[PDB]
């Protein structure tokens, strides 16, 4: 009967140690708060938004501050090529002399970080040159954080606070924002890059005092409203342009050269900016267009739940596209900066997707209403429910069993001293569609490889420009747009393909049985999140909705791990020039275990040692800190509540038991982790322990050979 | 001259407080 | 009405056997509600094989 | 000292007889390290057909207890009475067991 | 305290009573025949959430339901 | 009523019971008449031994006093074990047998509490109780 | 950069240093 | 020349890995007696080697830079034989065993015991279902046409809504 | 006996006696085969 917590009155009331976690983890679940009505919760949501708006802001603000007072980006612009980025200085009481001795590097006095975020790149291409425009950043989201705190304070204060029908207004809110949100903020972005980016990247420096006085190009605004776009197709920057500086600049703004930039390897600035005024244009016209509405409309779950597959879907894209698309100046040049982003962005995508169907069954279990929705696309699914999970789950084993196979198979006959007894299988259709793309490696001589389709020729009205930049950039085997294959590509994308359909199959089926099965037909009524259902009717461990986004969690790590062990490694041949040593050993497990993790261990390994140490400790240290929090998620999924609630006991008696010490009491009566809550625990350390080992060893291993 | 007082302040001062803040605040009732 | 003998399907979704055939025993010929014992050769998550049913829970194919 | 031990040698399919490596003499196998050529050299046997009867005198043996684990409980199987006497047990198995069998391999 | 509800496809067969650790459950008197007989909680304050109870119950689902919920110094079984 | 005091079996030992759960809040007491002077396995450790009695054993839970009359039942056929708890620093005295007679024993005067006048196959979605105090198993 | 520009931006720090204060106080009434 | 990929008769890294092997067989060689049971197991290592190569150069096989033989599925029919034959292979004993399952358990569920001969199968039955089952393309046919390959969904049991 | 070699196990085991059996002869008849002919 404490106060504490507020949002759950029944947690309140408990006089064990659950109360405190348990407080923790239903503090910002809402939904089941005290009291509650549907218009307290909209309006607190939205002030809650303008909370993590403030963080990110803070965020980039804390990656801006500490760039401009401890980086060395004002060195940094001068030469690109060898100056190592700064992230932050090191100021840990606990180094010793050796240590600051190690960790003073990039030409820096005092220790420093080396930063892989890849910030300066980015940057760069922006039109900042000097540590004070960064300065301002910082400056500047510090108000729009406080901004965004005073705006979330304020639209919660009564004369302020919205209606319920405001927040419910979907389509202006989808006309508001690719209108606003999405149109506005994309043609502007081109004007930055036309009044700012491009300049500076000429050697024109543009700021805020001279940005209203120099033009982006010399006559322009009499053939904007004449109609005469032409103009802005002037002469481009020629091939031995040197990027930032005006020898070989041109005076375009506005192009579709295609391929990369020959110095930077990268976009050209004029190219991003057409991409992005276009864009800006379909989703203005969009935005002014405006049974299963009125069901999307009322669960804010579903809203999520697609919010997050949206967010998953692009997410993934982003990993994509810019490994193969570099848009940063240099940005395919520094290996591991290449290496964090890509690794990063895809377990994110990871997580988003996972979190979108977990949040579907949260719907599924308490808002999908079964008479409010009949005869509708939603519950048709649900009709032929038993036969989607089945045969999803028949490839799933049908994958599994051949795809190992193979790799297998090559094992066992290369240890035999058998190499050539291999099963390679070539990625032809892949190879197709390269070929396709314009590829002319491969050889299959249709489709802009052959020089006389109306594709690469486009009778229609001579468009296809972006085509001779395109066809140099996709035959040179000097960056990544296209990268070559063989048996090994066509292994893991089997593997991968199996990796997403065992985690789509758990997902998909966790929601489709959140609300019940045979073994559990009331499941709904017990909430999403509940222990079991007993020891009765055979067992019931790990019979709820929870329990099937917990499983898939450890599948998804697996999945995009698959996918990071596969882009890393083939990178590494790439980026040492050596494509071969991946093309044999990768079509057998074997392979990935010799030539992919213990050989790119041992720099990483030697961090320190007996003999000294190097600039590596951390990420040492980190791999072995990284190898213990994973293992001791095991120590929570393996052994479950009951032992520990015992054992517990006997340590209650002994303290109360012991003089000197039985004098003291605890407030709350110590209890063991929950059942749930242990799978959660478990699987949080184990998760942690995954990236932090992966995050220690990719990073480390690639910034010591480059 | 700024960090070597900073980061004993927010990493050893700062959560001496505000886990004393969040002690009276988890353990007191109405 | 589904007599002794008769091989009955359920329309009771909460059951482990709804849309499944096994056989009346019998009834309850009294005033109670739910009267009918249903044999099946499937057996359930607990491994018994019946319950007292209902009789607007069946039909009567046979 | 120089020759490694060998048996199992491997048959002649697809690979698999590579194991049959090179480990010294004339001879190819799976180098063992059950230790029994540096027992069985302790305990003198000298040629290939001194332990040829014994695989035979433990198969034999073999069939011996699998009769007596027959006869003791298909034909004659004793009472409770007979196994609640400990100490009879335990001097039997202390002096003949223990102590004979030693005995025996001391001689 | 935890939740114990009774539903009316109780065959009386008493299993579920005397399948309860901390006797939280007592057969009453049905009155739709007054020969059947239901279980009734008069002590749901004891029940710890166990469910051996529910495994107790013969009929194809269960006629007594254990759904959990505020925990207290009874339900979570504290020596202390 | 509980009579205390009464003797307490011939016991002697126990790390594993009655600490300081029982001075503040809800202990429990067990009694019973057992009909011969036998040994018995207690929850806690186990050895006591049953007195003619008037016995009585100071338990910590009733979990506790419910697994010792069922063994009362099984191994030594005593079948007035009468469970309590105990005055101001327990709650409610004795719990079992509420109503005179054994709960698996039908007793008419007893109250239909919790009994529930639909199936569970015919249990609503919490859509038609969301945003309300209502819970989806209640009636 | 330079020392008094540091703490130009630790002075504007204290403006979202209130908000929060407030915000979460809020977000809490 | 699917995708760059040169035969395996002119494919100049194919030939040196069976320069390779016996070699490192005659290193193994040279140190025998060449009339003991390992050099008449070292004479075997080489030609059991040798005829694997002499079907790969002869197949008309696509190896890669590698020196390894890769294999093509676009089913054409040049390269038909990598996949194809050796893949229906696989489909027609499939069904077999499928055949034998599917018509093995219609009739003996219709038993008293009829989980027993699930545990001490029948030796009838199960022959029949070999003899049974090589008739698996055909009879499948008239079992979906008539409708007796799947039932409809009041048959099937069917998980809550 | 002959009624106890038609129990699961053993029935499951000799014919994976034979078909196993089957491949090792054949493996030695027939080496090394990726592709027919
Ligand atoms: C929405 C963002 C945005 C804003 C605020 C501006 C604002 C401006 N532009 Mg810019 N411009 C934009 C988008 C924008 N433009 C885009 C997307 C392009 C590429 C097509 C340009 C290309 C452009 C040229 C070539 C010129 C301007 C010029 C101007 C200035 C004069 C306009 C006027 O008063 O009539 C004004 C500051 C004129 C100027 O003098 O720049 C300072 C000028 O010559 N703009
Ligand atoms: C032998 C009778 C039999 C038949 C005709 C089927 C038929 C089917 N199974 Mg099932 N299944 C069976 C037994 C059978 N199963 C057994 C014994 C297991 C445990 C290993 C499974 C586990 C299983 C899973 C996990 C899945 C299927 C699926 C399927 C469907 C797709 C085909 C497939 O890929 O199978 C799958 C093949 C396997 C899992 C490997 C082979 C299975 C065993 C080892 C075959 C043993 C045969 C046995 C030795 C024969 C006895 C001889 C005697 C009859 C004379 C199909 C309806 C899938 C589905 O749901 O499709 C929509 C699916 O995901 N089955
Ligand atoms: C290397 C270890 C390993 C291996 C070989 C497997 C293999 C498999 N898992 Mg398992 N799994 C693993 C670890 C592993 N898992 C771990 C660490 C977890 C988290 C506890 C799971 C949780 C899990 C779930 C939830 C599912 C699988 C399923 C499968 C099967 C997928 C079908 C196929 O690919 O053929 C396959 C047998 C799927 C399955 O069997 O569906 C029929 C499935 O749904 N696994
Ligand atoms: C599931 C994926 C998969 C696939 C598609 C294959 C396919 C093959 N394996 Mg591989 N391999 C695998 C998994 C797989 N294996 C596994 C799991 C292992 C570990 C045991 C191996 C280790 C291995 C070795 C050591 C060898 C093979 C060989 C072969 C080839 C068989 C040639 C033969 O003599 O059969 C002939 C088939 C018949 C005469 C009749 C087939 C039809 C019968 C009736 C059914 C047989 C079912 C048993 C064939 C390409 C052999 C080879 O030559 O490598 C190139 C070989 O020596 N594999
Ligand atoms: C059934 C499981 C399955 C799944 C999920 C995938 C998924 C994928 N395949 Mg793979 N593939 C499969 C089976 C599968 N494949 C089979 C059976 C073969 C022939 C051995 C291949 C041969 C293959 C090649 C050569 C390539 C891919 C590629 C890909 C990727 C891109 C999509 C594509 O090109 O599809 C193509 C569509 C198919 C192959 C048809 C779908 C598979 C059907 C359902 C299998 C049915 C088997 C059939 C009954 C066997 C009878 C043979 C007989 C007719 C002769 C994607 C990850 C490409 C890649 O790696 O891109 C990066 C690529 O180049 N696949
Ligand atoms: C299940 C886990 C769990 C959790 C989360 C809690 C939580 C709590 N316990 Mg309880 N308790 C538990 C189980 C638990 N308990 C168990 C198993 C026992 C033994 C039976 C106790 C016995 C107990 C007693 C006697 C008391 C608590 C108290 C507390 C409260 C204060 C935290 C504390 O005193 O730690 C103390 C921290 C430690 C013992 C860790 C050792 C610290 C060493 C010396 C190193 C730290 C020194 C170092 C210089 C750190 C300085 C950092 C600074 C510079 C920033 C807190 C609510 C207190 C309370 O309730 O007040 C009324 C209290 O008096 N607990
Ligand atoms: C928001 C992101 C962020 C992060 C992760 C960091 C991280 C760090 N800062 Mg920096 N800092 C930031 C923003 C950030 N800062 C901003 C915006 C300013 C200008 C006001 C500063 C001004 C600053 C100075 C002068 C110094 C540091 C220092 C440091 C380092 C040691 C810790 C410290 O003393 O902080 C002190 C932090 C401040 C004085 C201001 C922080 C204001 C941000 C917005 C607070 C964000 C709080 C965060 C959301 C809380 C989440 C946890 C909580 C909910 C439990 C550490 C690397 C020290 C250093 O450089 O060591 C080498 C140091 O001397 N920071
Ligand atoms: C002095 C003669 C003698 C000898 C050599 C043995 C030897 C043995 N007896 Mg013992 N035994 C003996 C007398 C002897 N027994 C007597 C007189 C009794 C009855 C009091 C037993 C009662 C006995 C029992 C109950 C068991 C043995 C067992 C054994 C075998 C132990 C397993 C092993 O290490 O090999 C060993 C063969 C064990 C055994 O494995 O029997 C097959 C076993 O379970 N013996
Ligand atoms: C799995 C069942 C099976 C089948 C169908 C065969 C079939 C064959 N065996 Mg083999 N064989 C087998 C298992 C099997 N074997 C086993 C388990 C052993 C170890 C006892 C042998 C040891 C063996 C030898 C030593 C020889 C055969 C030979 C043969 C061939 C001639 C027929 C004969 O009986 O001699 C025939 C292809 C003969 C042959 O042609 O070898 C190449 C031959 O000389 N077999
Ligand atoms: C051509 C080709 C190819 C492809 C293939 C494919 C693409 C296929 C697919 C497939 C398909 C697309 C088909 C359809 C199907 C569907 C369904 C629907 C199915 C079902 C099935 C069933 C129904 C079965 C039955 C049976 C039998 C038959 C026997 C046994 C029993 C059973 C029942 C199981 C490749 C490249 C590889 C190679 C080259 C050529
Ligand atoms: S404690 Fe775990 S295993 Fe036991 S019934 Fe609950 S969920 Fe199942």
């Amino acid at each position: 009967g404490t106060k504490f917590p507020k949002a759950s009155q029944a947690l309140a009331q408990d006089p064990t140690t659950r109360r405190i976690w348990y407080g923790i983890a239903t503090a910002n679940d809402f939904e089941t708060n005290d009291g509650i009505t549907e218009e307290n919760l909209y309006q607190k949501i939205f002030a809650s938004h303008f909370g993590h708006l403030a963080i990110i802001f803070l965020w980039t603000s804390g990656n801006l501050f500490h760039v401009a007072w401890q980086g060395n980006f004002e060195q940094w612009v001068k030469d690109p090529l060898n100056t190592r980025p700064i992230a932050h200085a090191i100021s840990d009481p606990h180094f010793g002399q050796r240590a600051i001795e190690a960790f003073s590097q990039a030409g820096a006095s005092s220790p420093v970080n080396i930063s892989y975020s890849g910030v300066y790149q980015w940057w760069y291409t922006q039109g900042m040159r000097t540590n004070e425009e960064l300065y301002n950043g910082a400056i500047f989201l510090l108000i729009l954080s406080a901004l965004s705190l005073f705006a979330g304070w304020l639209h919660l204060q009564p004369k302020f606070r919205p209606n319920l029908s405001w927040f419910k207004n979907a389509e202006s809110r989808l006309n508001h924002h690719l209108g606003g949100l999405f149109g506005t903020s994309s043609l502007a972005w081109t004007g930055h890059i036309v009044h700012v980016a491009i300049p500076e990247s000429r050697g024109q420096h543009v700021g805020w005092d001279n940005f209203l006085q120099v033009a982006p190009h010399p006559a322009g605004l009499q053939p904007f409203f004449t109609g005469n776009w032409g103009v802005y197709t002037e002469n481009p920057d020629t091939a031995n342009h040197v990027f930032g500086s005006s020898d070989g600049a041109g005076t375009a703004i506005l192009t579709f050269l295609g391929g990369f930039h020959p110095q930077t390897q990268s976009l050209w600035l004029t190219d991003i900016a057409h991409h992005h005024l276009a864009i800006a244009v379909l989703f203005i016209v969009a935005g002014h267009m405006y049974g299963l509405y009125d069901t999307v409309n009322n669960s804010l779950h579903f809203q999520l739940g697609l919010a997050l597959a949206a967010l998953g879907v692009i997410t993934s894209l982003v990993a994509q596209h810019m490994y193969s698309i570099p848009p940063y100046a240099y940005l395919a040049r520094d290996f591991t900066t290449q290496a964090a982003l890509y690794t990063h962005h895809q377990y994110i995508a990871g997580f988003l997707m996972v979190g979108a169907f977990a949040h579907g069954a949260i719907f599924l279990v308490r808002d999908y209403d079964a008479e409010q929705n009949k005869n509708n696309v939603l519950a048709r699914i649900i009709d032929h429910k038993e036969a989607i999970i089945s045969h999803l789950s028949w490839v799933s084993l049908f994958l599994g069993f051949h795809t190992l196979g193979l790799y297998v198979h090559n094992d066992v006959v290369q240890a035999f001293g058998t190499p050539e007894k291999q099963i390679l299988i070539e990625p032809v259709f892949a190879q197709w569609i390269q070929s396709v793309h314009g590829k002319s490696l491969y050889g299959f001589e249709v489709l802009l490889n052959n020089a006389d389709s109306i594709t690469r020729v486009a009778p229609g009205s001579a468009q296809p420009i972006w085509l001779p930049g395109w066809l140099d950039a996709i035959n040179s085997g000097n960056n990544s747009l296209f990268l070559t294959i063989g048996p090994g590509d066509f292994l893991v994308h089997h593997a991968i393909a199996l990796g997403l359909h065992t985690t789509t199959l758990i997902l998909v089926k966790g929601a489709l049985d959140a609300r019940g099965s045979k073994l559990m037909p009331d499941k709904k009524d017990f909430g999403y999140s509940f222990p079991c259902d007993g020891p009765g009717r055979g067992g019931t461990c790990d019979i709820s909705a929870w329990d099937a986004f917990y499983l898939a969690v450890f599948w998804m790590l697996n999945t995009i791990g698959w996918t990071t062990f596969y882009w890393h490694w083939k990178h590494l041949g790439v980026w040492q020039g050596n494509v071969a040593q991946f093309n044999e050993s990768s079509t057998y497990l074997m392979g990935w275990f010799r030539d992919y993790l213990w050989l790119n261990s041992s720099q990483l390994i030697n961090g320190y040692n007996p003999f000294g140490m190097n600039n590596l400790s951390v990420w040492a240290w980190m791999f072995l800190f990284g190898h213990l929090i994973w293992a001791t998620g095991f120590m929570f999924l393996i052994s479950w509540r009951g032992y520990w609630q015992e054992l517990i006991e006997t340590l209650v008696w002994a303290h109360e038991r012991t003089p000197l010490a039985n004098l003291v009491r605890w407030k709350d009566k110590p209890v063991a982790l929950s059942i749930v809550q242990a799978r959660l625990v478990g699987l949080a350390h184990f998760a942690v322990g995954y990236i932090v080992t992966y995050a220690a060893f990719l990073i480390a291993s690639t910034a010591s050979k480059f | 001259n700024l960090p070597s007082i900073l980061v004993p302040m927010v990493g050893i001062v700062l959560p001496a407080i505000v886990m004393a803040l969040l002690f009276v605040y988890i353990e007191t009732d109405e | 009405m589904v007599q002794r003998g008769s091989k009955v399907r359920i329309l009771r979704k909460e059951s482990y056997w709804y849309q499944e055939i096994g056989t009346v025993a019998s009834i309850d010929q009294s005033g109670i509600k739910y009267p009918v014992i249903v044999r099946f050769e499937k057996v359930n998550y607990s491994n018994v094989n019946s319950n007292n049913f209902s009789l607007d829970e069946v039909v009567e194919v046979e | 000292t120089t020759i490694k031990p060998s048996a199992q040698v491997v048959w002649p399919i697809v690979g698999q007889e590579i194991l049959n490596g090179d480990v010294g003499g004339g001879f190819q196998g799976i180098q063992i390290t059950s230790g029994l050529f540096q027992m069985w050299r302790a305990s003198g046997i000298t040629t290939e057909l001194q332990l040829y009867v014994t695989a035979i005198g433990a198969l034999v043996m073999a069939a011996l207890m699998l009769f007596a684990g027959w006869f003791h409980y298909h034909k004659a199987a004793p009472k409770l009475e007979w196994f609640q006497n400990a100490e009879s047990m335990m001097n039997h198995h202390l002096g003949g067991l223990f102590g004979l069998g030693s005995l025996s391999w001391a001689g | 305290a935890h939740t114990v509800k009774i539903y009316d496809t109780c065959i009386g067969c008493t299993q579920c009573v005397r399948a309860c650790p901390t006797d939280v459950l007592e057969m009453v008197p049905w009155d739709g025949c007054r020969a059947n007989q239901i279980a009734s909680a008069p002590r749901t304050e004891d029940c710890v959430g166990c469910k051996r109870c529910e495994s107790a119950c013969p009929t194809d689902f269960l006629s007594i339901r254990v759904y959990l919920g505020a925990e207290t110094t009874r339900s979570m079984g504290l020596g202390y | 009523t509980l009579n205390l005091n009464a003797p307490t079996p011939i016991f002697g030992g126990s790390t594993g019971g009655l600490l300081r759960k029982a001075e503040v809040e809800e202990f429990y007491s067990i009694t019973w008449t057992g009909k011969s002077e036998t040994v018995f396995e207690l929850p806690t450790g186990g050895a006591a031994i049953m007195r003619a009695g008037e016995n009585l054993l100071r338990l910590a839970r009733k979990e506790q006093c419910i697994a010792l009359g069922a063994q009362l039942k099984d191994k030594f056929k005593i079948t007035d074990y009468k469970i309590y708890r105990v005055y101001p620093s327990g709650e409610v005295q004795f719990l079992h047998p509420k109503d005179g007679v054994f709960p698996e024993k039908v007793n008419p005067g007893r109250v239909a509490v919790g009994s529930n006048k639909r199936r569970i196959g015919q249990n609503p979605d919490p859509a038609k109780l969301k945003f309300k105090g209502q819970e989806t198993f209640d009636s | 950069l330079a020392d008094g520009q540091i703490f130009t931006a630790l002075a504007v720090a204290l403006v979202p240093g209130i908000l929060a204060l407030r915000l979460a106080l809020e977000l809490y009434k | 020349d699917v995708a760059g990929l040169i035969p395996c008769s002119q494919s100049d890294a194919f030939e040196r890995r069976l320069k390779n092997t016996t070699q490192r067989l005659e290193n193994r060689l040279k140190k025998y007696e060449p009339g003991s049971a390992p050099a008449e197991a070292l004479q075997k290592q080489i030609d059991k080697t040798q005829q694997r190569f002499d079907k790969y150069r002869n197949s008309g096989l696509l190896c890669g830079a590698d020196g390894l033989p890769h294999l093509i599925t676009d089913g054409r029919w040049s390269h038909a034989g990598e996949f194809t034959i050796p893949g229906l292979l696989f489909l027609y004993i499939a069904g077999f065993i499928g055949w034998s399952g599917r018509s093995y358990l219609q009739a003996v569920a219709a038993s008293d015991n009829s989980t027993e001969k699930e545990i001490i199968i029948d030796i009838p039955v199960a022959l029949q279902s070999v003899s049974k089952g090589f008739v698996w393309p055909l009879a499948a046919l008239q079992e979906f046409s008539s409708g007796k390959l799947t039932a409809r969904d009041e048959e099937i049991t069917i998980s809550p809504r | 006996f002959s009624k106890y070699l038609s129990t699961a196990p053993v029935i499951g085991t000799l014919t994976a006696f034979f078909l196993a059996g089957l491949l090792i002869e054949i493996n030695r008849f027939n080496p090394d085969l990726l592709v027919y002919p």
